DNA sequence: CGGCCGGGCGCCCGGCATGGCGGCCTATAAAAGGGC
DNA sequence: GCCCTTTTATAGGCCGCCATGCCGGGCGCCCGGCCG
């Protein structure tokens, strides 16, 4: 077969879907570059449209797209009347069209055209022309260019086998959707006059359309709804055809449906795409609302389902034209929605978005009160309750629509709202709230319960208290249930839950979703009722106050915490702070009184704690002989279970066993007992240890989640300590520590609240501890702030590139690793308590606290704006960490600055941009982070002065540390940014590259990585847009750079450059235009592969080059003499054998080339140490090299290049090892191919290319290759294919650019 | 007293009340199977929740797949309603339940050769074939099958009661082998 | 200087050994109507 | 009356071939010796 059909039958057979959609894109392309093969194209790809699989059909039907929207409109310059349609020809003579039978070989045999009629009659037979329902037996460019295609696709529009439906309907669509205005027209009618021609087509079409929207009743009841395998995909594709429809037709086709209707999905595809005749001919727009009068109250669901979706746009011209038609409408959706007992409502939640966004208009109100003057039942009054039983529903959408129809008909507001208002929705509300899962209906729901409770007590409070008391107390003891841990839950009791799924809430089964969703379902009812309990009169809450007080004092441990966030809700919402002061000695006390003897949310713990230390206790002593009742034991009762007694086991007996009972155990079985026992003996001990410390651990921490919650409180009712110590305390280690995200981020709010509630007493003193440990932690992260006193010493040193070098070898044990984890948590809370005690004052912010502004300064303008003393650049000094602190401190609190604080920044600016040069690594480190991210929030300041000074020096030189930073600054940046950076190319993208073709390890490498990540940010598909508000100083017209880009993301954009040496072979056009890619990469210290077929003139190419950049290198030398341009040879790699070709085609095309061949006797190799830069070529055979490569190695060279690089590939052969050692000016890989369907090929060769470009193994193995090549494998998997597939041309994106590969064809 | 199995499997019998023609329905929708070379009954699968039918043309149905009796309940009905919508009428009659499978896990290995030498009368343990312990009981008729590693699955029952029951049963004797 | 040869090696590709994870088969329960 | 199908726990073996891991035969290439 061609490699078109290969091309083809990929549709089928392609192993992921991607290769299949390029296989389409190819199809497309081809069809680009030659329009004749449209039609051929065409007819292989269609017989796929009748294949089986549901993905081989789509994807056939998508090629079709593809290659058609590649395709002009047609230009030249027997159907079925559409009126001759009516319901008898369907209804009670048509065919019925169902599951396809056993194959019509008898038809199928004939040739295709004889076929075409004989179906062609068959179809004039099934669709009831006969006035009967017949047997089988009784029936036994000049024009169009797509005619006989289109008749084909049409009579497939009625077969039996129904995979040839679901094609068929998509290709036909295909064809139609992108050229129905030019289907039909033939020669000889004008335009003007074969638009009726085209007009009388696509009316033939449309007929056939509704003949088979109804002929065809094909099912699948496997989904609870959606039952449309193919009448789904027909009536769409009938909306796009409608687009064209004249507007007459259109109005007998909505004849044709509104009679057809008493295909109901119809109406919404000509809802779609004909919204504005509906309204221009007044009456069509009747349809929509008749149909939702004739369906919406029928029993059967598969079209209440859809009845919904053709109705939103309908009703807003709608309301002057046809105001009447609004009452009922509403009133007929309400009776349906009621109908309780009926199983689904999805359609129901879009009519009632409906219903709510139509809520905010008074012409809502108008309906909603004309309806209510005749009967109370319909009365806005009564019927809200009806949404109440709604609430608990499974589908989790139709809950939200629930939520905000609620709050629309609650922004309806009125008298007549008090209703519903009425303690039944109080109660529901809130018990929707206590217990969901869901975090946007949490989110909406304590919205609605602000919005009603507010409402409600704009009347009185008092009636707020009389709606709510009834059920308060039950609700208020399920809102302080307790928590628990896995497989050890505690459920709640359903007889508390008014009635108007859930199981995995009431049973409590934390197993399923993480504590913190848990503590989400507390949070939600805890603000819900701290609003109510704050409005309410303060006499009321008598009860309330003891239902606190014994959450306050209850030994199960949950309920401080909840008891301490209730009172900071009530204090936060008071209209005097001093009102909760009530509570001012409880919680006080949960600070400052010892904490319990124990837990009983910890119980199932310390039971754990005395099983499995006893499994050992009685192992042991048991074990050396000696069993005895009155011996130590740990007690039965477990203090914390019901009604334990207080003798009852605790872990400080634990402690006092473990302490003291090991030497006695050892000593008890001295004879010979113990030396057998021993090791058992200390893995026990381990155990015990393990055991032991985490119990203690979860007591320390939860004594710290309680008493953080609690200052909470405390802070909250602006009862400020006299002696803040301890609370202070208590909330900085709380910040540290604190292992739910929610309750961290409640404890930022707090210490930000106390920052200023302390500003305003004037105490700065405890202002300035807090502070200054707040921003002390923030250097905890080892990512984030490297210790000064670790790596103090390196100089000369990338140092932010270690993290990619060694501190993958850290974690030796899981002491590094907690540490590690710690860390992460600290820094977490710490950048909210920044973020807010930041935006609270905000243009202020400095000037408030001054202490922060002392902290930001005082070390960078003391260290620099001058000269480190001796002390300061001693690795063991004081002073040293002190720089990095400050650095991390602006680094850190740089995107949350206020517009007004701007120019402390920009002062701070003139520092950093000058220490960035400095001699120890230490703050260069966090001197590129800081100004990456000086960049990226004061987008123009920062843009100016790293593009004015950071950037301009560059490329001097003299001073190394300089130029370190030149480059790690523009990583840094690089990565902070992210695809933020892409308008910023014009500053970047050349000077960064340079930094390649300089010498000076661990810079080399650094620059690498940073233009692997560019080349992978910019778009392959897009331009560059202008950079925003700059300076026209900064552009001036710098269009190197967009040259540049240009020729990097295109080859035939790079300019011809002919030979300017005197070689004898003279170019080709071919030979030219590789010349030309060899130039651009030659022109910016770039490195690539060239992989041209060998009849092209390989040689002639590569040695072009070198030739020409050799003369360049001398000619610009005589002119400037820099040293960029130093004599050096080249060095070629090649097979031995070629050697002498390779020879004697240098003395053939470039005779001035001198030649030196590191070959002969042993002998000769031996005695030529020196002697190898007399030539200016070097002629190399890879193994020669490979022995002698501590010889070779002494000279740099000017170019390195594989003729033959295939050889390399392995990423451990000592060739490989050897090769790569050389360094030089150029250097070029010359291959066949280098991606020969293995990926893995690659990592060495490009390596070879650019060390530092893609990676090391560490991330090109684990991260992409190895789980590329599995993925791809056809027996490995299902789910991960297209996403490997993606990422395979993720890789061919970052590999592409610099390989360049022709075809000799070309 | 033991801990309780888990139920994992409820089989229904239900009555249609109509008599039907397989073949048509066959070819009626996509989400069914029936050939008389195959089997009698037509299969068919919903997913609302997962399970599979079993339908037979004299109006009866084999309903499969549930978790719980009101589960198993509604998916019967659902059946029905489906039945209904295919255009051949039918009604939700009858309802009944057979054989509800049900799980228990214990920490011990059971010695299925001590077992079955003290109920050979009872109960025989042939591991040329099946690694599992057949043990039957009379009161209520049960089959529970006995495994290795602590695992029984009973068998049988129309009640969770019955298994609860079953499994009071036979523990002591678990307990007896560890 | 010019050359053929036995002995030499790093390294690649083929046949082989092999095990993870997979259907299938036992128990085999219990409707049902059916084929034979 | 025996065998047919369905679904759920299940346990271990029976077999299967894919990727995996391997390393011996052989490749090309070098090269120390000795030939003329």
């Amino acid at each position: 077969a061609t490699r078109l059909d290969r091309l083809v039958t990929i549709l089928e057979t392609g192993s992921t879907r991607l290769i299949r959609d390029t296989a389409v894109n190819q199809l497309a392309d081809w069809q680009k570059q030659h329009p004749e093969e449209l039609f051929n194209l065409l007819s292989r790809v269609v017989p796929y449209l009748r294949h089986k699989d549901w993905e081989t059909r789509t994807t056939a039907a998508k090629a079709i797209g593809k290659i058609i929207e590649n395709a002009p409109l047609y230009d030249p310059n027997n159907f079925f009347r559409l009126e001759s349609l009516d319901v008898a020809t369907i209804v009670k003579y048509g065919r019925p069209l169902l599951r396809g039978g056993p194959v019509d070989y008898n038809l199928a045999a004939l040739d295709p055209q004889k076929r075409l009629a004989h179906l062609k009659k068959t179809l004039n037979g099934r669709l009831g022309l006969l006035g009967r329902v017949f047997e089988d037996e009784e029936m036994p460019g000049a024009e169009w260019p797509f005619e006989r295609l289109c008749e084909f696709l049409k009579v497939d529009l009625f077969d039996p086998q129904w995979e040839t439906r679901h094609g068929a309907a998509m290709g036909l669509r295909e064809v139609i959707r992108v050229h129905g205005a030019g289907a039909g027209r033939r020669r000889g009618k004008t335009r003007k006059e074969n638009n009726d021609l085209n007009r009388q087509w696509l009316d033939d079409l449309a007929y056939r359309l509704l003949c088979v929207l109804m002929l065809d009743k094909f099912t699948d009841y496997s989904s609870d709804t959606s039952v449309a395998p193919i009448r789904e995909t027909v009536g769409q594709t009938l909306g796009a055809v409608l687009r064209h429809i004249s507007v007459e037709s259109v109005h007998a086709i909505y004849r044709l449906l509104y009679c057809m209707v008493t295909g109901m999905v119809g109406l919404r595809y000509v809802v779609a795409v004909r919204k504005d005749l509906l309204l221009q001919d007044g009456d069509m727009i009747d349809g929509v609302v008749r149909c939702v009068m004739q369906g919406l109250g029928d029993i059967d669901d598969d079209v209440r389902s859809v009845s919904a979706a053709t109705l939103i746009p309908m009703a807003k011209e709608f309301v002057m034209m046809r105001r009447s038609a609004l009452d009922s409408l509403i009133n007929i959706v309400w009776e349906s929605l009621s109908n309780l007992g009926d199983d689904l409502s999805a359609s129901t939640g879009k009519i009632m978005d409906l219903l709510a966004t139509l809520c905010s208009f008074p012409e809502v109100l108008e309906a909603m009160k004309v309806s209510a003057s005749q009967d109370e039942e319909r009365s806005f009054t009564l019927l809200v309750p009806r949404l109440y039983p709604f609430l608990r529903h499974t589908i989790t959408s139709v809950r939200l629509a629930v939520l905000k129809a609620l709050m629309t008909f609650a922004n309806l507001g009125g008298e007549t709202s008090q209703g519903w208002l009425n303690g039944r929705i109080l109660r529901l509300i809130f018990q929707n709230i206590i217990v969901e899962r869901d975090q946007d209906t949490l989110n909406m729901s304590l919205e609605l319960w602000t919005t009603l409770v507010r409402r409600l007590a704009a009347r009185d409070p008092a009636i707020l208290a009389d709606e709510f008391e009834a059920h308060a107390e039950p609700m208020m003891q399920l809102a302080l249930h307790p928590i628990g841990v896995p497989r050890h839950p505690i459920p709640m009791n359903p007889a508390l839950f008014q009635k108007p799924v859930d199981g995995h809430m009431i049973q409590g089964e934390v197993d399923l979703v993480g504590v913190d969703v848990l503590i989400r379902s507390r949070i939600s009812a805890a603000k819900a009722m701290g609003l109510i309990m704050s409005f309410i009169p303060t006499p009321r809450l008598a009860s309330y106050d003891t239902a606190v007080l014994q959450a306050l004092s209850s030994p199960y441990a949950s309920t401080q915490l909840a008891a301490a966030m209730v009172i900071d809700e009530y204090a936060k919402n008071c209209s005097t702070p001093e009102v909760a002061s009530r509570f001012i000695e409880p919680l006080q006390k949960i600070i400052d009184l010892e904490r319990p003897s124990h837990y009983r949310d910890l119980v199932t713990y310390v039971q754990r704690v005395r099983s499995a230390s006893q499994q050992l206790i009685n192992l042991f002593r048991d074990h050396g002989k000696v069993s005895q009742g009155k011996l130590p034991t740990l007690a039965v009762v477990v203090q914390g279970e019901p009604e334990a007694g207080p003798g009852a086991f605790s872990i400080a007996n634990a402690e006092k066993v473990v302490n003291e009972d090991f030497e006695r155990l050892k000593r008890l079985m001295a004879p010979g007992q113990r030396l057998i026992a021993l090791p058992q003996l200390n893995e026990a001990r381990e155990q015990t240890v393990e055991v032991i410390e985490e119990a203690k651990a979860a007591k320390e921490a939860r004594d710290a989640r309680i008493k953080a919650a609690a200052a909470c409180a405390l802070v909250a009712m602006k009862v400020l300590p006299k002696k803040p110590s301890p609370l202070i305390k208590a909330i900085m280690d709380s910040i540290k520590t604190e292992e739910n995200q929610e309750l961290q981020s409640r404890s930022a709010a707090t210490i930000a609240r106390l920052v200023q509630l302390f500003t305003e007493s004037g105490r700065r003193g405890p202002a300035e501890k807090v502070v200054a440990n707040l921003v002390k932690f923030s250097c905890v992260e080892v990512a984030e702030t490297p210790e000064f006193p670790i790596h103090a010493h390196k100089t000369n040193v990338i140092l932010s590139m270690q993290k990619e070098e060694d501190r993958v070898d850290h974690p030796d044990a899981v002491k590094y690793a907690r540490e590690a984890k710690a860390a992460r948590i600290t820094r977490r809370g710490a950048k909210e308590a920044l973020e807010i005690l930041s935006k609270n004052f905000g243009a202020e912010l400095l000037e408030r606290v001054p202490t922060l502004r002392t902290f930001m300064e005082e070390p960078l303008v003391r260290a620099f704006s001058g000269d480190l003393p001796p002390e300061a650049r001693d690795p063991e000094n004081a002073f040293g960490q002190e720089i990095v602190d400050a650095m991390s401190v602006i680094r850190t609190m740089t995107p949350t600055l206020h517009p007004a604080l701007h120019p402390f920044v920009m002062q701070q600016v003139p520092l950093v941009i000058k220490a960035l040069r400095s001699d120890l690594s230490v703050f260069r480190y966090m001197a590129a982070k800081c100004m990456a991210t000086i960049c990226s929030v004061i987008t123009v300041d920062g843009m100016t002065a790293l593009v004015e000074k950071v950037l301009p020096s560059i490329n001097n030189p003299l001073d190394l540390s300089f130029r370190q930073g030149a480059i790690e600054v523009i990583y840094h940046l690089i990565a902070v940014m992210g695809d933020a950076i892409l308008p910023y190319v014009i500053f970047l993208i050349v000077p960064v590259l340079g930094r390649m073709s300089d010498s000076d390890n661990q810079i080399r490498l650094i620059a690498t990585t940073s233009f692997a990540t560019l080349v992978k940010l910019v778009p392959l598909e897009a331009g560059i847009p202008d950079p925003p508000g700059l300076s026209e100083e900064l552009l001036k017209g710098r269009d190197r750079e967009r040259t540049f880009i240009a020729q990097l993301l295109d080859p035939k954009k790079i300019e011809p450059f002919k030979i300017p040496v005197a070689i004898k072979a003279e170019l080709r056009s071919y030979q030219q235009e590789g010349v030309n890619w060899l130039a651009f990469l030659n022109k910016y210290h770039l490195h690539g592969i060239l992989c041209d077929d060998m009849g092209l003139g390989k040689t002639l190419q590569t040695i072009c080059i070198v030739a020409s950049d050799h003369h360049q290198r001398a000619e610009e030398f005589a002119r400037t003499g820099a040293p960029e341009v130093r004599k050096l040879p080249s060095l070629i790699i090649c097979p031995p054998t070629l050697s002498g070709h390779w020879q004697q085609e240098i003395k053939t095309y470039a005779p001035f080339l001198t030649v030196t061949a590191y070959v002969g006797s042993p002998a000769e190799r031996r005695a030529m140490k020196d002697s190898l830069d007399k030539t200016d070529i070097v002629i190399t055979s890879y193994d020669v090299c490979r022995n002698d490569i501590d010889v070779i190695e002494k000279y740099n060279w000017n170019y390195c290049v594989l003729d033959q690089g295939h050889l390399i590939k392995n990423p451990k052969a000592k060739i490989t090892l050897a090769v790569k050692r050389l360094t030089s000016n150029h250097r070029l890989i010359l291959t066949g191919t280098p991606i020969q369907n293995n990926v893995l090929e690659l990592w060495s060769l490009f390596d070879f290319l650019m060390p530092g470009f893609l990676g090391a193994e560490k991330v090109f193995l684990d991260r992409f290759a190895k789980p590329i090549a599995n993925s791809r494998y056809s027996k490995a998997s299902s789910k991960e294919q297209e996403a490997g597939a993606l990422a395979i041309e993720a890789l061919h994106k970052q590999v592409l650019p610099f390989l360049l590969r022709r075809l000799k064809e070309e | 007293s033991g801990i309780t199995p888990t139920l994992q499997n409820i089989v229904a019998t239900v009555n249609l009340d109509c008599r039907l023609d397989l073949k048509t329905i066959a070819l009626h929708a996509r989400n069914a199977e029936y050939n008389p070379k195959r089997f009698a009954a037509v299969i068919m699968r919903i997913r609302e929740p997962k399970t599979t039918a079993l339908i037979f043309a004299s109006g009866k149905m084999v309903v499969t797949g549930a978790k719980s009796e009101d589960d198993s309940k509604l998916a019967s009905r659902k059946y029905a309603r489906i039945i209904q919508k295919l255009g051949f009428n039918a009604k939700f009659t009858d309802f009944k339940i057979q054989n509800i499978v049900g799980s228990c896990d214990i920490k011990f290995p059971i010695r299925l050769e001590g077992l079955a030498s003290k109920h050979h009368n009872f109960s025989s343990y042939e591991p040329e074939l099946f690694p599992g312990l057949i043990y039957r009981m009379i009161k209520p008729k049960i089959v529970l099958l006995i495994f290795v590693s602590g695992k029984i699955v009973l068998t049988g029952a129309k009640v969770r009661e019955e298994i609860y029951q079953a499994f009071e049963m036979i523990y002591p004797v678990l307990q007896d082998f560890r």
